RNA sequence: AACCGGAGAGGGAACCCACUC
């Protein structure tokens, strides 16, 4: 049944229980910006990483 | 011609001196010592 | 009865593992 509206679904779904696993590449672990952060010292260039 | 720091810069915590600073420094130390070589000694076998 | 702030240090080399194709 379609959860907004209640009216069911016209087509048939396939649904079941099945073995998931959560990797550990998570999302706030890979998030990042710069603004004029740190500077390297040969030349002056930003960082990395 | 020998660089300036900017060129070869020494770090500060691991004064650890560039990889060629240290070739600067052979570089030197040599010319010293043929300088005063043949300077004094001149045995013609050394200078080569 | 009488002033009362404030910074500055982390760099490089090498290796390994992993990710998106």
């Amino acid at each position: 049944y379609n959860g907004f509206t209640g009216r069911k679904i016209t087509s048939q779904i396939f649904i079941g229980p099945t073995y998931y696993q959560r990797l550990k590449h998570m999302v706030d672990d890979k998030i990042h910006s710069r603004a004029r952060g740190p500077i390297q010292i040969l030349n002056r260039q930003p960082m990395e990483g | 011609p020998v660089p300036p720091l900017s060129v070869r810069p020494a770090v500060v915590m691991q004064r650890n001196q560039d990889d060629l600073t240290h070739k600067l420094a052979d570089i030197v130390k040599i010319n010293n010592q043929l300088r005063r070589n043949e300077q004094n000694g001149a045995a013609a076998h050394v200078i080569a």
